[PDB]
């Protein structure tokens, strides 16, 4: 027979993150927008959750970049914004979803280029 | 382009109605991939079942377990895809099972059914989370004696969180949070544009 | 709501193994320290036990629970049967790291982003 | 008390606000006009009630709870805060 | 490399150098990028 | 120093490094080796380098050698031609 | 009604009639490779690399202009729209040259890709290729036009977003060559757009010329700071310092285009930068020393000093989370002389509803609009993404536009009412002709610039463009969510700042002298330390040294947009985000950090301790500060009349004129654009 | 990745005509010895079903006399072409599998002869310049292949979204990789299946009541390579 919880799944006990991690890190959940540079939108289809950037300090012997965050490199991606606001509630780490904004519908028609009076 | 031979796809398209008719009460969908292979797809409660069944049917002997993996689908509520590839080398086929286990919802476990599994079992435990109930020794086998955290999940970090040097003052080998001299440099690879229909 | 069991059906009969758990590593302290030569006291290290009991204390839900002792006792299975040597149970003491304050102020000295 | 600011915190479309709002209707110019210096602050919050906030000398700030009150008891709360 | 000799190519090296490791001509890894955030130096003229 | 002009401060650090030991620079610096090739002056308004080697060489390229003042310079070689 | 129904490969979509092929496609979900079709650039069928397949139908149609007609069937992925593409594939590649490894829109090529996804994967071109001589078109612009597919966008965007209309094509046959007949460079704001709009790598970007490569750039999503736009950009960041800001596409703000000024003045934001605290050392110059020491300096003197003997003049591209922590820093000492350097007219009403300093009517309601009355300044460069909607709107929709300024070189055709802020009385009167005009428009909208207000008769201009709203609004009987007034600001911290409560104007600074000063980011000269009392014991708190630096007691570097998750907020109150890019340089820090620790080193200590709590703070002050991305809709313009009707104040004779006449005006004015080298290179070739 | 130099077949000629001895020689020294038979001599026998149960899938099975060759079985490659006879064994013990690798090494110096004799003339790598490489003759004087070589280097295949298990027969046994796929260039997932993560697992039941020694000849008898094991 199944259990009654009302606890929201958190799981930040099992997931093995170090506390510092788990409560200092905002992550975003946002749609990638398109590099204007192409035209493609194949980019810009799934949610993506990225958490907080942080140090990028020089390297003294060889000018590398170095940094002390783990969690910057992670970018996980969900597929709708539902899903990935329930892994950042369960994980424990703080969310600020971004809604997803698509390019609005545009009327466009060759004959308007050579319009009478424009 | 490579050749395909259909008498497979019909073949294993065959089979999959029969493990499905003879197990309908687990198998939630049964589909052949492009590439003549078979995946029949369980409920989780199915696991026991529908591996005894396919290791001891006359018509379906699948004596030995290929591999037992969990892929990980964060988006997907039940997190992991526990798979379960199996050769039958009475009728020289190979079909998986794979069911679904979320983090803190453990899969029984199929030792008895094939005893391959004792080991890959507590390797998806390791990497993964998910828990076999009835496993015999259920342990850690490829992480550190102390690791904290399960690898392969995709939300956890390549490089990890601690790493390991000798400190003199101490004269014992001492971990501390990771710190890098250059970081995964993360390359965007995606292209903005998408190839075919699929 | 509406979740399967993992292995307590309430907080309450998971609390027992958590008792029970406690007790194993309470009783275990004392062995670790001398068949690991570890240079801690018996009375240090099971107050470590405690806090780490306790540093999920929070946890309100049976199955993350029940979870967390299946866990535990493996980590006791490592520490018993040993297989994991100083090194790795040192390591439970942060000896070498420098502790990092958590005053505002003090991180504001030292690091871009607290 | 010294008074220096007061924010009348109110949330457009609201049920409760009505009151906050028709209050600046028709008697905020007048309040202004009364008191031509003391900054007061007409923002909008939402699924909030409203509040009054008020700022007194050296920094202390003080809250009157304006939700579901009547014009004449908002305009009350406003001259009871600039004694 | 008698028989059939080399191409020279004007840069290439007339003397070959052996290990120079522990000999103090050694590689020493240095970045050989330039500075990149400038920064404002204060005025010298007292205000 | 180097290609880049890459020179420690007199104050930096890391010129600890090059205490008893070479910095590792090269004399020969392409800015200046590229300079020495002679302006190719061919007689085609658009001529190729394919890098001199074929296969062995850089993509080929086409430079249009029409501007009068300019000259023409592979962007991978940096050989100049001229009509 | 209006809704054909069309089915792309069978999937019944349903579209407005007039839609073209490529957007049936679109809503479906596939998407026709494309090229010389840009969604807000007119179609022109150059490329015909979109040709797909009607059902029934003996040949191809061009996607994007081919008004879809009811029950066609597109066939998208038809052998033939595939033979249509390995075909068309072929040409563009046969006179390319083939530099990718210098082209540095290598992996941000439209190009490749569609050669790559769409194409074939070898050539049959063995004869000979083309070359195009290149063109010094600018000092940002690098037209490696030899890359170019003769695909018009570039002079269609410089014809139809901007209105340059210089760019143009010169020739036929194979050597139509897109560059400027006679070598005038393409001067204009808007002009960097070009390079995010031509998908080749024929003309790129010269200051990003071969710094990186795209696929290494990690891309954070942020706020601009240098207009008061707002507009969306993204900053791509490698290793740790910023290479590259390209526009993200915000509908409302900037519909995927970015001034100028804050594209190449990334540069200007690594030079001059302030990174340690120095302090003003017995010998008379400023000394780099740690935090602690520099910051008791400035205790020591808060404590000293009482209310009304601290300022702040705040200004330019300070975050609402510093404002926030110097007004509640500066109130636990008890002086409110908080200000910030950009005039707003405070005499009626001001700061205290919200729409008498708001651009309220939306950028995306000069769309909807009808007449504009432009008064008093220059949109071209004061918001260069504003300047585009009144372009826009005047083109695909009929905008009158009307301005009463200086007549200065808008980029469409405006009526030059005067140079006389008394004519605003003229029409308010119903005497000048425009008056019928107006009263002609169903919805009208006037616009007074920042910059007319920051003159002396700044509170009597205001009032007097608010009399004529209020006949303006009666006479038209336009709708009440329609709203006339509005006014538009140059500088990011002015509508957060007024939010805040911060008063604008150092007016009251200048009334009584401060015996301290936080200058929290201010390189303007509205107080100097001539002005400033004796003791002048005033302490900068910003990212450049320019002006403020050395006048300045103690320095506490900040950090700059790229640097930090602050808030900033346009001018019609649309509150925005920019995140953090970099970590900040050196020792510098955090803005709002800095002011609460000078508060604990001083014994008032502001209660937020984490970022998240300064925004409850930002919350309980105003509204805006923390909903991101959502307009105020109602305002209360009526009782802002009746105070403006109380306040009587003269016009003066002297024409109101816009700082910024001509574009060398507009590339260096804030601290970070001063700072640019590039910005410098771009003012020498003007001058 | 490119063709076989021009000699190299030759020469894995020259090596093949004569290898045949050198693995005789061994054999001289210990097929027969007195000794070597009884260290490895019904030493760690395993069943035939429980080889199976276990999932050996390797010499192990085949020592045991069950007859499975993935290469034989389900043909991968050209290994279809060829003819060579799997050495099947009886009596599964240290002794009987060590002769099964023994006759392999002889069975493949037959498939290589073959090869040798009838290796075709023709390319190395697919035509698709979508999945292979472009020559660099070709990307150094045609755009498509320039655009070709750019995109796959820098980014990649682009496999189309799926899933598979593919499985060989590595010297030690089956080695498969279950690689899922998302459409990106990069894969999702790649399970490998290590022949050696299943035979170490037997260590304990095929070692049972032995001596140290014993141990020793058995993880030898399962070609251990740590690097599969572990992944
Ligand atoms: C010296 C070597 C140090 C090694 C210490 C030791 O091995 C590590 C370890 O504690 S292993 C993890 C223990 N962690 C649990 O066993 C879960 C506890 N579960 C709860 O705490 C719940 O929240 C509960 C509702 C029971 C609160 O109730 P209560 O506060 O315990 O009474
Ligand atoms: S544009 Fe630049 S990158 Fe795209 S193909 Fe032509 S050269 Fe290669
Ligand atoms: S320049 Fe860029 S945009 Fe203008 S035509 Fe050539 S390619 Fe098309
Ligand atoms: S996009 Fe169809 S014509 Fe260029
Ligand atoms: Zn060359």
């Amino acid at each position: 027979q199944l259990i009654t919880v009302d606890e929201k799944l958190d799981i930040t006990t099992l997931t093995g993150v170090p506390e510092e991690h788990i409560k200092t890190r905002k992550v975003r959940i946002f749609v990638p927008a398109r590099n204007n540079m192409q035209s493609g939108v194949n980019n810009t289809k799934k949610w993506k959750m990225e958490f907080d950037t942080r140090e990028r300090w020089e390297n003294p012997l060889m000018g590398w970049a170095s940094t002390a965050d783990p969690l910057s490199n992670m970018v996980l991606t969900f597929s709708a914004k539902e899903d990935a606001i329930a892994f950042a509630e369960k994980n424990g780490w703080s969310y600020d979803v971004e809604e997803k904004k698509v390019p609005k519908p545009k009327s466009k028609s060759y004959g308007a280029n050579f319009s009478w009076n424009k | 382009v490579r050749p395909r031979s259909d008498v497979t796809h019909k073949q294993l398209s065959a089979f999959g109605e029969y493990v499905a008719e003879i197990l309908p009460k687990y198998v939630q969908q049964v589909q052949v991939s492009c590439l003549d292979e078979l995946e029949i797809c369980i409920h989780p409660d199915g696991v026991i079942p529908t591996l005894t069944f396919l290791r001891d049917h006359t018509n379906a002997q699948f004596k030995s377990l290929a591999d037992l993996t969990a892929v990980d689908v964060p988006t997907r509520q039940n997190r992991f895809e526990i798979v379960y590839n199996l050769l039958s080398l009475r009728f020289n086929s190979r079909i998986r099972v794979k069911t679904y286990a979320d983090e803190l919802t453990p899969i029984d476990s199929i030792v008895s059914v094939h005893i391959a599994a004792n080991w890959y079992e507590r390797e998806v435990w390791d990497m993964f989370g998910v828990f076999f109930f009835n496993h015999p020794d259920l342990r850690r086998i490829l992480t550190d004696y102390g690791f904290e955290g399960h690898p392969f999940r995709k939300d956890f970090p390549l490089t990890g969180y601690v790493e390991l040097r000798y400190d003199d003052e101490v004269k014992r080998v001492v971990a501390e949070p990771v710190e890098l001299a250059q970081e995964f440099r993360k390359f965007d690879l995606n292209s903005p544009w998408e190839a075919f229909p699929a | 709501t509406s979740v399967k069991p993992i292995f307590s059906r309430d907080l309450n009969e998971a609390k027992r193994r958590v008792r029970e758990l406690y007790r194993a590593w309470y009783r275990e302290v004392p062995n670790t320290v001398h068949l690991m030569q570890l240079d801690i006291t018996v009375k240090q290290g099971r107050d470590k036990v405690r806090e780490m009991f306790m540093k999920n204390a929070h946890v309100t839900d049976p199955r993350v629970v029940d979870l967390l002792v299946i866990k535990g006792k493996m980590e006791l299975q490592e520490t018993i049967k040993v297989w994991k040597q100083r090194t790795h149970v040192m390591r439970f003491f942060h000896e070498t790291e420098t502790p990092r304050p958590k005053d505002f102020l003090s991180k504001f000295y030292m690091g871009h982003d607290p | 008390l010294g008074l220096r600011e007061i924010r009348v915190h109110l949330c457009q479309r609201s049920p409760g606000s009505q009151g906050v709002r028709d209050f600046i209707v028709q008697r905020y110019v007048e309040l202004k006009k009364a008191h031509p210096n003391l900054p007061i602050l007409i923002r909008e919050c939402s699924e909030v009630q409203p509040k009054l906030w008020a700022r007194y000398a050296f920094g202390q700030e003080k809250t009157v709870s304006l939700n579901n009150l009547s014009a004449d008891e908002v305009t009350r709360a406003m001259q009871n805060v600039l004694s | 490399p008698t028989t059939n000799p080399p191409t020279a190519r004007k840069f290439i090296w007339t003397n070959h150098k052996f290990n120079v490791s522990a000999t103090p001509e050694q590689y020493v890894p240095y970045s050989t990028t330039r500075k990149k955030i400038h920064e404002w130096v204060p005025p010298s003229t007292p205000y | 120093i180097t290609h880049t002009g890459q020179v420690y401060d007199e104050k930096d650090y890391r010129r600890v490094r090059f205490v008893d030991r070479q910095k590792e620079v090269n004399e020969n610096f392409a800015i200046d080796l590229i300079a020495q090739q002679p302006v190719n002056e061919v007689e085609h308004r658009i001529i190729a380098c394919d890098g001199g080697g074929g296969a062995l060489g850089h993509p080929k390229v086409y430079i249009n050698l029409d501007k009068e003042t300019k000259t023409g310079t592979c962007g991978y070689c940096g050989l100049q031609f001229k009509q | 009604s209006n809704l054909i129904e069309v089915f792309v490969d069978g999937q019944s979509v349903m579209v407005e009639p007039g839609t073209t092929v490529l957007q049936a496609c679109e809503k479906v979900g596939m998407q026709i490779p494309r090229f010389c079709y840009h969604e807000r650039l007119s179609v022109a069928g150059n490329c015909r690399m979109c040709l797909v397949e009607i059902e029934k139908a003996p040949k191809v149609v061009a996607a994007c202009a081919m008004p879809v007609m009811k029950g066609w069937n597109i066939l998208t992925n038809s052998e033939k729209s595939k033979k249509a593409r390995e075909g068309v594939m072929e040409f563009l590649l046969a006179n390319h040259p083939l530099d990718c490894p210098i082209c540095d829109q290598g992996g941000e090529c439209d190009l490749q890709d569609q050669s790559m996804m769409f194409g074939s994967d070898r050539s049959r071109f063995l004869e000979g290729k083309r070359a195009v001589e290149d063109k010094n078109i600018g000092p940002l612009v690098k037209t490696i036009m030899t890359r170019c597919i003769q695909c018009t966008r570039c002079i269609r965007f410089a014809s139809e977003i901007a209105g340059v209309d210089d760019l143009g094509t010169t020739g036929r046959g194979n050597d139509m060559q897109v560059g400027t007949y006679i070598e005038k460079m393409f001067m204009s704001e808007l002009s960097g757009n070009v390079i995010d709009i031509c998908p080749v790598g024929a003309l790129t970007s010269k200051p990003y010329a071969f710094t990186a490569r795209p696929w290494e750039t990690r891309k954070t999503e942020s706020i601009d700071v240098m207009d008061a736009v707002g507009s969306n950009i993204v900053v791509s960041t490698r290793t740790g310092e910023v290479m590259r800001i390209l526009p993200r596409m915000h509908e409302d703000i900037n519909e995927e285009w970015i001034s100028d000024k804050t594209r190449f003045a990334y540069d200007g934001l690594k030079r001059q930068r302030l990174t340690e605290p120095m302090v003003r050392n017995e010998k008379g110059l400023l000394t780099y020393t740690s935090w602690e020491d520099a910051l008791s300096r400035v205790a020591g003197m808060l404590q000293n000093f009482e209310g009304n003997a601290v300022a702040a003049i705040a200004g330019g591209l300070v975050d609402a989370e510093a404002l926030v922590a110097l007004k509640d820093l500066l109130n636990k000492v008890d002086s409110d002389n908080l200000c910030t350097e950009e005039i707003f007219p405070t005499e009626g009403a001001g700061t205290d509803l919200r729409s008498n300093y708001l651009l309220n009517t939306t950028i995306a309601g000069v769309e909807e609009a009808d007449v504009v009355l432009l008064v008093g300044t220059n949109p071209r460069f004061e918001a260069p993404l504003f300047n585009a909607r009144i372009r826009k709107s005047w083109l695909h929709n009929d905008l009158k536009v009307a301005l009463i300024g200086s007549p200065v070189d808008l980029t469409y055709r405006y009526d030059h009412l005067g140079d006389s802020p008394k004519i605003l009385q003229d029409i308010a009167s119903g005497r000048h002709s425009f008056c019928e005009v107006l009263k002609d428009a169903k919805k009208p909208m006037v616009v007074l610039g920042s910059s007319a207000l920051q003159r002396d008769d700044g509170a009597a201009i205001l009032v007097a463009v608010s009399n004529m709203v209020q006949k303006i609004r009666v006479t038209t009987g336009v709708a009440a969510e329609w709203k006339v007034m509005n006014i538009l600001h140059r500088i990011a911290s002015q509508v957060a700042a007024l939010d805040l409560g911060y008063k604008p104007g150092v007016e009251a600074i200048r009334k009584n002298p401060p015996k301290m000063l936080f200058l929290l980011g201010a390189d303007g000269g509205c107080i100097t330390r001539q002005d400033l009392p004796k003791d002048c014991f005033i302490v900068y708190q910003g990212h450049h040294g320019d002006v403020g630096a050395p006048m300045a007691d103690v320095i506490l570097p900040g950090a700059a947009y790229t640097e930090k998750s602050a808030t900033y907020v346009n001018t019609e109150g649309r509150a925005q985000q920019t995140k953090v890019a970099v970590t900040p340089p050196g020792l510098a820090r955090e803005d709002w950090k800095i002011i609460r620790a000078l508060s604990e080193i001083a014994g008032i200590t502001l209660p937020y301790d984490t970022l998240d709590q300064v925004r409850n703070r930002l919350e309980e002050v105003s509204p805006n500060l923390v909903r991101y991305d959502d307009i105020e809709e109602t305002n209360y313009f009526q009782q802002a009349s009746e105070l403006a009707k109380l306040v009587n104040q003269e016009v003066l004779a002297d024409p109101l004129v816009p700082p910024q006449l001509t574009i060398k005006d507009f590339y260096m004015t804030d601290s970070i654009s001063r700072a640019s080298q590039t910005m410098a290179k771009c003012v020498k070739a003007v001058t | 990745h490119q063709d076989l130099p021009l000699g190299l077949l030759d020469d894995i000629y020259e090596f093949s005509k004569n290898f045949s001895l050198r693995i005789d020689e061994v054999e001289e020294m210990l097929t027969n010895n007195r000794i070597w038979r009884n260290r490895t001599v019904d030493i760690g026998v395993v069943t035939a079903e429980d080889a199976l149960n276990y999932g050996f899938s390797g010499v192990m099975l085949r020592g045991s006399g069950i007859q499975w060759d993935l290469r034989k079985t389900q043909p991968y490659d050209v290994y279809d072409q060829v003819e060579f006879d799997v050495p099947i064994g009886s009596r599964g013990d240290c002794y009987d599998r060590y002769l099964c690798r023994v006759e392999e090494m002889r069975q493949s110096l037959r498939i290589i002869e073959q090869c040798l004799n009838k290796m075709p003339p023709g390319e190395i790598k697919v035509d698709d310049a979508k999945v292979s490489p472009p020559k660099r003759a070709e990307m150094k004087t045609s755009m498509e292949s320039l655009i070709h070589h750019f995109k796959l280097y820098t980014e990649g295949y682009q496999v189309p979204p799926g899933a598979t298990y593919t499985a060989i027969e590595a010297p030690k046994g089956e080695f498969g990789v279950y690689l899922v796929s998302d459409g990106s260039s990069r894969p999702y997932r790649c399970k490998i299946k290590a022949p050696g993560f299943a035979h170490l697992a037997g260590l304990d039941k095929m070692s049972k009541g032995h001596m140290l020694a014993d141990v020793v000849a058995i993880i030898g008898t399962q070609d251990i390579v740590f690097g599969e094991i572990d992944r």
